[PDB]
């Protein structure tokens, strides 16, 4: 047992001859890939096993024997011993990267090689090693791509800093270089997931949508595999779906394609609405095409917008997202007016809008899109005033103004609110003194902006206008 | 014997004084009214043998929220409630707002939260009457002492939530 283990690996220290040391690893390999006991994983961890194992390999690069099995024996020794990354770090980047560039022209070679990058990368805290070698980790990469285990989809992980200006070059290269890969292999699904979010990476510099843009390839390409690939996948939908909403710029007028990625959307929205996954990259990427795309289909994107409010209520995200989609849908579509409230058979979204601007005060960004949302519907059917006042609107959105305060967006979407809510409706004394200081103060604390200073003087000219003796105090 | 103040406080037209009358006048159901001003009741209880407790429920009047809630009211108060309808998920956010208000203007002798309880006011209303699912995030985020589903109109738990607040404050 455990003695000839001892033996093999005393004999490994040896390092006499090249063909016996290679057929003591092969013997050593075979035997450690089994379920009988964890004698491989003994705790011992020596280097000693493995490190002139891969320093006779990069020395005696002819020899391809250590080269073909001391991979796959430090593979299995990583897939068995648990603490093995813990070994790796706390150097052997230089080593693989060594070994994938000199003599690493073979598939047999190479295949063996990437495939202990990969399982290496998912460790961390080792990329940074590998992103500051000599070797040219990315142009060795690029230079190994037709093998169907494309097990340089693995180039995921590198593009998480890359730096500008080798980005767009990334962009270019890698580019020419992975549209054959994606072509010559359609039919694989976690190539097609890979090389989709190595898109997604890459497409982060804002100068790179032209070049993505040049012939509709991104475009094309993604509503493809939308489409065929992944009729019930939740991970290609998703990143099809972020790549999309990170694809939203002033070249939005992709007509046809826009028609298509919203129908695409659609789906997606309509097939996954568990988690943020799909919902708020799609709501967001959704407002802004449906705005182009207007200048049945409402009916849908009013339930899922209500399905997101209603399962994501812990995510201001979401929320955000989904109350904007809303906005931005109701300003084009107001046949739609009657088709929500509490009635049955319309979605009751008032009171779903109400709690997310309440469930999330200390953001302005949810209280600007909601309230803008809410405006906006108060302003398209009226019977809804005087009923979100009756449900504590007005007073509850004044103590939020005095909450907060610093911004000017948040100020002057809650007095255009007010002036919307409290249009073609008469107060009381007590509800004058409840509102006139307050939008006052927050008029004087934001004097600058001219948006603020209309919004307020409209609502206050919509609100001014023994009860004699209270009116007069 | 022993003596307590309880503020109830909550929404506008949530039948605020629905609650008090029913547990104390002994009315329930009734006309829907807006209470302009602070209204008191009295109640008796004989929670044991030759121990007598009287509470004094203050039912503050909803209809300014955004005045300042003065700390007077809560002032040498023992206990507090918060009773919302159940037809307006603005009733939460404003029990919310009171919960907030209430955390920043109250104190105690032993300087903890006093006990607070989440009425889910008129369920035999449709269509949002059983929503207990989406109640519990709220009555566990919170921290109230209690919550428990209530109808004013038909007096179904006003009885049970009210000995289980009053037992959990003399708790302490």
């Amino acid at each position: 047992d455990e003695e000839t283990l001892k033996k093999l690996i005393v004999r490994l220290n040896n390092v006499q001859e090249g063909k016996q040391i290679e057929t003591l690893v092969q013997i050593l390999e075979d035997l450690l890939v089994f379920t009988y006991s964890e004698h491989a994983s003994k705790l011992f961890q020596g280097k000693n096993i493995h490190v002139p194992l891969l320093i006779v390999l990069d020395s005696y690069m002819r020899v391809a024997s250590v080269q073909q099995v001391g991979w796959s024996l430090l593979c299995k020794l990583i897939e068995v011993c648990p603490g093995t990354m813990q070994s790796l770090m706390g150097g052997v980047h230089q080593l693989i990267l060594k070994m994938l560039t000199v003599h690493n022209a073979s598939v047999n070679l190479s295949v063996i090689g990437l495939k202990t990058l990969d399982l290496l990368l998912t460790s961390g805290k080792i990329t940074l090693l590998i992103l500051d070698e000599e070797s040219d980790i990315f142009m060795l990469i690029f230079d190994a791509m037709a093998n169907d285990e494309q097990l340089g989809c693995a180039l995921h992980v590198l593009f998480e800093r890359v730096s500008e200006e080798q980005l767009t070059e990334f962009v270019e290269n890698k580019d020419y270089m992975i549209l054959s890969a994606l072509t010559n292999f359609k039919d694989e699904e976690e190539i097609v997931l890979h090389v989709l979010h190595c898109l997604h990476s890459l497409a982060i510099p804002c100068n790179n949508v032209e070049v993505l843009m040049s012939g509709n390839v991104r475009c094309y390409n993604i509503v493809v595999e939308a489409m065929k690939a992944f009729p019930m996948s939740e991970r290609i939908q998703e990143v099809s779906c972020c790549l999309l909403h990170r694809l939203t710029l002033g070249n939005f007028f992709n007509i046809l394609v826009l028609n298509e990625v919203h129908e695409f959307v659609v789906k997606a929205v309509q097939q996954y609405p568990e988690n943020a996954a799909l919902q708020i990259s799609a709501l967001s990427c959704l407002a802004l095409l449906t705005e182009t795309i207007f200048l049945e289909d409402k009916l849908f994107w009013l339930e899922a917008c209500y399905k997101a409010l209603t399962w994501h209520r812990k995510n201001k995200h979401v929320q955000e997202a989904a109350c904007w989609a809303l906005n931005n849908l109701l300003m084009y579509q107001n046949s739609l007016h009657e088709k929500i409230g509490d009635e049955d058979g319309h979605f009751p979204a008032h009171r779903e809008v109400m709690l997310s601007m309440l469930m999330h005060s200390s953001s302005k960004e949810v209280f600007q899109a909601s309230a803008n949302a809410l405006s906006t519907l108060l302003e398209q059917n009226v019977n809804f005033r005087k009923i979100l006042l009756s449900k504590g609107i007005h007073l509850n959105v004044l103590e939020l103004m005095q909450k907060h305060i610093h911004s000017p967006e948040v100020a002057e979407s809650g007095c255009k609110m007010l002036n919307h809510l409290f249009e073609g409706s008469n107060t009381s004394l007590d509800i004058m003194a409840a509102v006139v200081p307050k939008i006052l103060t927050v008029m004087k604390r934001h004097e600058t902006s001219l948006p603020v200073q209309l919004e307020a003087l409209r609502a206050i000219l919509h609100f001014i206008v023994e009860f004699h003796h209270k009116l007069n105090m | 014997d022993h003596l307590f103040k309880v503020l109830v406080v909550g929404d506008a037209a949530v039948g605020k004084t629905s609650l008090v009358q029913r547990y104390s006048q002994d009315s329930f159901s009734k006309h829907y009214k807006s209470t302009v001003g602070v209204d008191f009741a009295l109640k008796v209880l004989q929670w044991s043998d030759y121990e007598i407790v009287r509470l004094q429920l203050w039912d503050i009047a909803g209809l300014e929220r955004f005045a300042a809630m003065t700390r007077l009211y809560y002032r040498d108060a023992s206990a507090c409630v918060i009773m919302f309808d159940v037809t307006n998920a603005t009733t939460f956010s404003n029990s919310q707002r009171w919960k907030q208000d209430l955390d920043s203007k109250l104190t105690l002798p032993n300087g903890e939260p006093v006990p607070c309880l989440l009425l889910a006011n008129k369920c035999d209303l449709s269509p949002w009457a059983v929503s207990r699912d989406q109640i519990d995030r709220f009555s566990k985020e919170n921290g109230f002492t209690g919550w428990t589903e209530t109808s004013v109109k038909e007096n179904k738990n006003i009885n049970e939530a009210m000995r289980v607040l009053i037992e959990k404050m003399m708790r302490n």
